[PDB]
DNA sequence: GGACGGCGCCCGAACAGGGACTG
DNA sequence: GTCCCTGTTCGGGCGCCG
């Protein structure tokens, strides 16, 4: 039937009108499906026959449902959706099984023809006009009186209406938990099974009073419950399996599918990696372009396939116990983690592999993985976990002392599982006695892009390298790189580039620049580097000489 | 009867998404909003209202009470459009008079822009949405629309205490006086009773630029000094590095010891003098934004500058926590932001826009865990150059 | 086949700032 | 100013849910 809830008022955007779009040819199977659906909806007042006063139309079709025995009527409301007012969506996220607590009794039930039970604003109804074509016999015209499928207002208006409808029941029953995901209700309680079932009947009669049927066909009463794509057993949850494509030629679309499925799997499978497969999509043309799997992507995909051949499950949240998050490092800026309470019983798992910034190191990436996990934990469990990290306390101490930014990690304990996260070199705080002093500089001509990089040294050595198709910033980095190549294990370098100083000072070990990577390799080789700054073009000695040298061809 | 209010011309309302809340904060918000709804102060709304403004809660120190806080920064930006003695009083107390605002209705057409959404743990339910019916705490329009009632309430207390300085900034009264702290608190309780109807600003000091003292100077020491003085000359044109720089001719080792000439010594002593004088020609502009920059000096030390034009600092200071056996950079930065904002409010009546030296994500993950004010300043995230940290270091 | 809303991931386009440079 | 380099947001594919 139709809910007697008040309708949600909706308008079009200012100065716009309803859709006028011709119905396209449907196949006869879908014409019969739609005809049967529509004669029944019309008998029920969910749709109304319209006449010629209704100038509007928008195309209709139908598809199979999850239950392949049933059809679903859909409308291509893209034009009306364009012309409809904005909404604030109320679905803020996706509930996750690792956030469920142990309940004595559990029921999962579904609303029958949920949208078609919620009334639509009368003033808006005329814009929902559609046409059923005949197997010629004339074709019938209709409009909606309930929420249509394909309209952009329907999901939020339904989620809000469901919430209003559940409010009196939730108030009368504060201690029955109802996870409400669009129209699917997970219901848990600390009652014995008989009293739980009685409460479920009260909930069903409450919904029926408000127009929502709960067909027994979708009333799950026994574990494992099918919920949100998972199987909920009494003490563990599993994910319904992930079939990766097993193709030989791979298109961009094939790789998007693979990466999406791996990401989905990483919530419970430890160690999933998508770095190579994802970078394999850089600068692609279109979904149909054929990418060749690089050998790195080959290996990564193989590791993931082996990972996915394994049996795995989650457990439920016990709020009387701490949440523990343990992070592990793999290369190329990739991390995995497990969140658990008891030692070998994951609540869930995850991966973090986002590349932030042209240049970075492993301590930064660990800090941002910790941040990602913290906010995910707050969403799922409403509290922050205690961390177990592969980084020595002294490494972190050194970094937080040296690093000029505010940075912090919550309560954490060191975990001795390699690869340990470390800083790979450390700049000196003071100039080095006995180490040669290089004054470096670079100039570049903005018109010709020709440049020079070089050094003079206090021990009388000078070198200038010419560069093509370069920039001032690149010549400053090149001068530093050159001083590094031509110096001993200990070296003082004076630059005038606060660009280069700002990069090297933050101690990167990864970069997207080949030149900065070469510099990092040199820095790791050295025993001691001291890198000072002076202001350019102020005549400070040493700097003056090298500036004169590298300016010759360029300025 | 309400006061019709409008957005600035050509501006739509706020559409800011709600960020994740801890269980504690959600439970406190749900209780507070239940009571507010049952008193008519707010109403449940639906998704057909396209507006949203984030909401959280803060539990004040040693207090069992939570306080709801709406982040009205966006809506305050879009909403249509000072006692010099306050910064001088011996002591200043800050009273939270925001509750008063719930006595005044809000213009019906404006209510839709005050929409906010309570989340749920693990997305058990869709968000639950409300709008205001009364003057909201945290909204620019509340102290404005209420100012006449506030002045009528305060008139007699002010007449009976002409030496007291009372200042309103949106949810707070700042009450300043020159009393022994016991008599001061007695008068503050007189006011808190009257309203049934601790700072010490004269101790805030300025943190000057300072130059090293040495009996031996290397090429490195002098290079560092010359760069710092070159930077400082943009604030003080009197600074000169001619002779100090003269000592650096040639291509020398960084650790070579350079003896300071007479000329260079006099240049250094003169620069030490010039860094004492106040920055000339710096006049507060009410129509402009206050910019606050913060630098982490390390070891619990933080420096800051408040300006409106580059190098025209209105104030420079430091916030210096202690040793830090278990130190929290984000906590200390949040505390520094609140202290600096408090000073700005007292001195100029504005809050500053903060250039925060932190990664956006670190800050947004943790700052509400250390917040204690009823206002929130605007801010932005910067990757500071370590050079300016060295320039202001003490 | 194909319509909708949510969240996630990844990437590139279109911005926004700030530092160095030219004669 | 221009050029360069870096960061952020947002839209478009795909994954998952209903
Ligand atoms: C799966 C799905 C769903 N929906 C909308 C419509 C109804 C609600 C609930 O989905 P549903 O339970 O499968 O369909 P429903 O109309 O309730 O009919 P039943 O088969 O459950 O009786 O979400 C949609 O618009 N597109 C979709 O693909
Ligand atoms: P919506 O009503 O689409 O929710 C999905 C619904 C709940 C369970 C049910 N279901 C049944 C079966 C037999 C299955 O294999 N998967 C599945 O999701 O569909
Ligand atoms: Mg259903
Ligand atoms: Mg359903
Ligand atoms: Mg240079």
């Amino acid at each position: 039937p139709i809910s007697p809830i008040e309708t949600v008022p909706v308008k079009l955007k200012p100065g716009m009108d309803g859709p006028k779009v011709k119905q396209w040819p449907l196949t006869e199977e879908k014409i019969k499906a739609l005809v049967e659906i529509c004669t029944e909806m019309e008998k029920e007042g969910k749709i109304s026959k319209i006449g010629p006063e209704n100038p509007y139309n928008t195309p209709v079709f139908a598809i199979k449902k999850k239950d392949s025995t049933k059809w679903r009527k859909l409308v291509d409301f893209r034009e009306l959706n364009k012309r409809t007012q904005d909404f604030w969506e109320v679905q803020l996220g996706i509930p996750h099984p690792a956030g469920l607590k142990k309940k004595k009794s559990v029921t999962v039930l579904d609303v029958g023809d949920a949208y078609f039970s919620v009334p639509l604003d009368e003033d808006f109804r005329k814009y929902t006009a559609f046409t059923i074509p005949s197997i010629n016999t004339p074709g019938i015209r209709y409009q909606y009186n309930v929420l249509p499928q394909g309209w952009k207002g329907s999901p939020a208006i339904f989620q809000s209406s469901m919430t209003k409808i559940l409010e009196p029941f939730r108030k009368q029953n504060p201690d029955i938990v109802i996870y409400q995901y669009m129209d699917d209700l997970y219901v848990g309680s600390d009652l014995e099974i008989g009293q739980h079932r009685t409460k479920i009947e009260e909930l069903r009669q409450h919904l029926l009073r408000w127009g929502l049927t709960t067909p027994d066909k979708k009333h799950q009463k026994e574990p494992p419950f099918l919920w949100m794509g998972y199987e909920l057993h009494p003490d563990k949850w599993t994910v319904q399996p992930i079939v990766l494509p097993e193709k030989d030629s791979w298109t961009v679309n094939d790789i998007c599918k693979l990466v999406g499925k791996l990401n989905w799997a990483s919530q419970i499978y430890p160690g999933i990696k998508v770095r190579q497969l994802s970078k394999l999509l850089r600068g692609t043309k279109a979904l149909t372009e054929v990418i060749p799997l690089t050998e790195e992507a080959e290996l990564e995909l193989a590791e993931n396939r082996e990972i996915l051949k394994e049996p795995v499950h989650g457990v439920y949240y016990d709020p009387s116990k701490d949440l523990i998050a343990e992070i592990q490092k793999q290369g190329q800026g990739q991390w995995t983690y497990q969140i658990y309470q008891e030692p070998f019983k994951n609540l869930k798992t995850g991966k973090y592999a986002r590349m932030r910034g042209a240049h970075t190191n492993d301590v930064k990436q660990l800090t941002e993985a910790v941040q990602k996990i913290t906010t995910e934990s707050i969403v799922i469990w409403g509290k922050t976990p205690k961390f177990k990290l592969p980084i020595q306390k002294e490494t972190w101490e050194t970094w937080w002392t040296e690093y000029w930014q505010a940075t912090w990690i919550p309560e954490w304990e060191f975990v001795n599982t390699p690869p340990l996260v470390k800083l790979w070199y450390q700049l000196e705080k003071e100039p080095i006695v006995g180490a040669e002093t290089f004054y470096v500089d670079g100039a570049a001509n903005r018109e010709t892009k020709l440049g020079k990089a070089g050094y003079v040294t206090n021990r009388g050595r000078q070198k200038v390298v010419t560069l093509t198709d370069t920039t001032n910033q690149k010549t400053e980095l090149q001068a530093i790189y050159l001083a590094l190549q031509d110096s001993g294990l200990e070296v003082n370098i004076v630059t005038d580039s606060q660009y280069a100083l700002g990069i090297i000072q933050a101690q990167p070990d990864q970069s997207e620049s080949e030149l900065v990577n070469q510099i990092i390799e040199q820095l790791i080789k050295k025993e001691k580097v001291y890198l000072a700054w002076v202001p350019a073009h102020k005549g400070i000695g040493g700097n003056e000489q090298v500036d004169k040298l590298v300016s010759a061809g360029i300025r | 009867e309400t006061v019709p209010v409008k957005l600035k011309p050509g501006m739509d309302g706020p559409k800011v998404k709600q960020w994740p809340l801890t269980e504690e904060k959600i439970k406190a918000l749900v209780e507070i909003c239940t009571e507010m709804e049952k008193e008519g102060k707010i109403s449940k709304i639906g998704p057909e209202n396209p507006y949203n403004t984030p909401v959280f809660a803060i539990k004040k120190k040693d207090s069992t009470k939570w306080r709801k806080l709406v982040d009205f920064r966006e809506l305050n930006k879009r909403t249509q459009d000072h006692p010099a003695g306050l910064k001088k009083k011996k002591s200043v107390t800050v009273l939270d008079v925001g509750d008063a605002y719930f006595s005044v209705p809000l213009d019906e057409d404006f209510r839709k822009y005050t929409a906010f959404t309570i989340p749920s743990i693990n997305n058990e339910t869709p968000g639950i949405r409300y709008q205001y019916n009364v003057l909201p705490q945290g909204w620019k329009g509340s102290p404005a629309i209420f100012q006449s009632s506030m002045t009528k309430i305060l008139e007699p207390f002010r007449k009976q205490n002409p030496d007291i300085v009372i200042y309103q900034y949106m949810d707070d009264l700042y009450v300043g006086s020159d009393l022994e702290i016991g008599q001061h608190r007695t008068k503050i309780e007189e006011l808190r009773q009257h309203l049934l109807r601790e700072l010490h600003p004269d101790k805030w000091t300025v943190q000057p630029i300072v130059l090293p003292e040495k009996d031996s100077w290397t090429v490195n020491d002098i290079q560092k000094l010359v760069g710092k003085l070159n930077w400082a000359s943009q604030i003080y044109p009197g600074i000169k590095v001619r002779q100090l720089s003269k000592l650096l001719r040639g291509t020398k080792a960084l650790t070579e010891v350079i003896p300071l000439t007479e000329e260079a010594e006099l240049e250094l002593a003169e620069n030490r003098e010039i860094l004492k004088e106040p920055v000339h020609g710096v006049y507060y502009d009410p129509s402009k934004d206050l910019i606050a920059e913060i630098q982490k000096q390390g070891q619990g030390q933080w420096t800051y500058q408040i300006y409106q034009e580059p190098f025209k600092n209105l104030k420079t200071g430091k916030y210096a926590r202690m040793r830090g056996a278990h130190t929290n950079d984000v906590k200390q930065l949040t505390e520094a932001v609140q202290k600096i904002t408090t000073e700005s409010i007292v001195i100029w009546g504005k809050t500053p826009k903060f250039k925060l030296p932190i990664q956006k994500e670190t800050w947004e993950t943790w700052w509400t865990e250390y917040w204690q004010a009823t206002w929130i300043p605007e801010w932005e995230f910067v990757n500071t150059p370590p050079l300016v940290k060295l320039w202001y270091q003490l």
